[PDB]
């Protein structure tokens, strides 16, 4: 009856998160991507997605690719300031 | 590593062991390629085995790791494995993304202005399993701090005779004392010599190690490491391209 | 700890090495020869 994107796929290092409603995959439903926090940052958008009319999850930017978690680099345990 | 000290866990989670007929190394970036010295890897690309990539461990010979495998080398066009140590840098590609922890994690490349942490005198880290003065390979990861030599000094320290002229490029940074005893050693190829930038908090990574007089920590010459700072297109377009 | 010919890039085993102008020393890379 309505267009439907079906259930998201995952995001690696990340989660995804129904804003509609749960399990609510059709026409105009919102879901949001986040990545792990701290070690990692997502790049190439904000992670809200919407089911397009076209039937795919679609960024803000209109991009069909799911966000990428990059790892934070040049973490360290060392010490550092001669403590 | 010469004159140096064990490393503990998370301090260098960049470090990881290649192994084959040589014990060598290099450094992780994002999660799936590893920065190292083109001489480390030129011998294998007629290999039928994949280069055997260990990460996440300070024991050499742990068990424990995270094992990552190639997919694809890239050795720097202007490597000439039969003319001199220019242009020694290499990219290879991992097989699967590996998973971060505290013990696994990417060195950072320099940044447009990283040069203002890398001035003479500026400490950097050499850490590696390479030869200590036990004269085994190091059990245990191993690291040192030494300082970024005057590229005219380190240029001038390597014309002195008997050692051949002409071996020290602009793509090479030396670190070391001139003293000599701390250095990086057989076994430490392809390691990376890193700084931190105060500013960010982060460590990146200012050199490969790449060559120095046979003895190593001898009086009279310095580690030579690839400049890294000069491959950043190189580096960028290898991890486009692919 | 080596003889070689002045100036060259040379093999010492799996190491690359150039030749000093004395022919018995050189500057060599940072491999460990497992042999």
């Amino acid at each position: 009856t309505i267009v439907d994107c079906g259930p998201p796929d995952d995001l690696p290092s990340g989660r995804v998160e129904y804003i509609t409603g749960p399990g609510v995959t059709t026409y105009k439903a919102v879901i949001q991507y986040s990545c792990e926090e701290t070690f990692y940052t997502m790049k190439v958008n904000d992670g809200k997605y919407v089911c397009d009319a076209d039937g795919f999850w679609t960024s803000s930017k209109g991009e069909k690719s799911l966000p990428v978690c990059e790892p934070v680099c040049g973490l360290s345990a060392r010490t550092t300031g001669g403590r | 590593i010469y004159g140096g000290q064990k490393a503990k866990p998370g301090d260098f989670p960049w470090q990881v062991l290649i192994l084959g007929g040589t014990t060598a190394a290099g450094a992780l970036l994002y999660d799936n390629w590893v920065l190292t010295a083109a001489h480390a890897v030129y011998e294998q690309k007629h290999d039928a085995s994949a280069l055997d990539i260990r990460m996440g461990t300070l024991k050499r010979l742990s068990p424990h790791y995270t094992q990552a495998w190639s997919e694809a080398v890239f050795i720097h066009e202007g490597y000439t494995h039969d003319a001199g140590f220019d242009n020694d840098i290499a990219l290879i590609k991992l097989n699967n993304k590996v998973v971060i922890n505290s013990n696994i994690t990417p060195i950072c490349l320099p940044r447009k202005e990283a040069e203002s942490f890398m001035r003479t005198d500026d400490i950097g880290t050499a850490s590696g399993w390479g030869l200590t003065q036990r004269g085994f390979l190091a059990r245990n990861l191993m690291y040192v701090d030494i300082p970024i030599v005057d590229h005219q000094k380190c240029t001038a320290a390597y014309e002195k005779p008997p050692y051949p002229r002409g071996s020290v490029t602009a793509n090479m940074l030396c670190a070391g004392l001139e003293s000599g005893g701390k250095d990086s050693c057989r076994g430490d190829s392809g390691g990376a010599l890193v700084f931190l930038d105060s500013e960010t908090e982060r460590w990146f990574v200012g050199g490969i190690v790449s060559w120095g007089s046979m003895n190593c920590g001898e009086a009279g010459q310095y580690g030579v490491y690839t400049k890294v700072i000069n491959y950043i297109p190189w580096i960028e377009n290898i991890i486009s391209d692919f | 700890e080596v003889t070689c010919e002045p100036g060259t890039t040379f093999k010492d085993k799996c190491n690359t090495c150039r030749c000093g102008s004395d022919g018995k020393s050189a500057v060599c890379t940072k491999l460990w020869c497992n042999q």
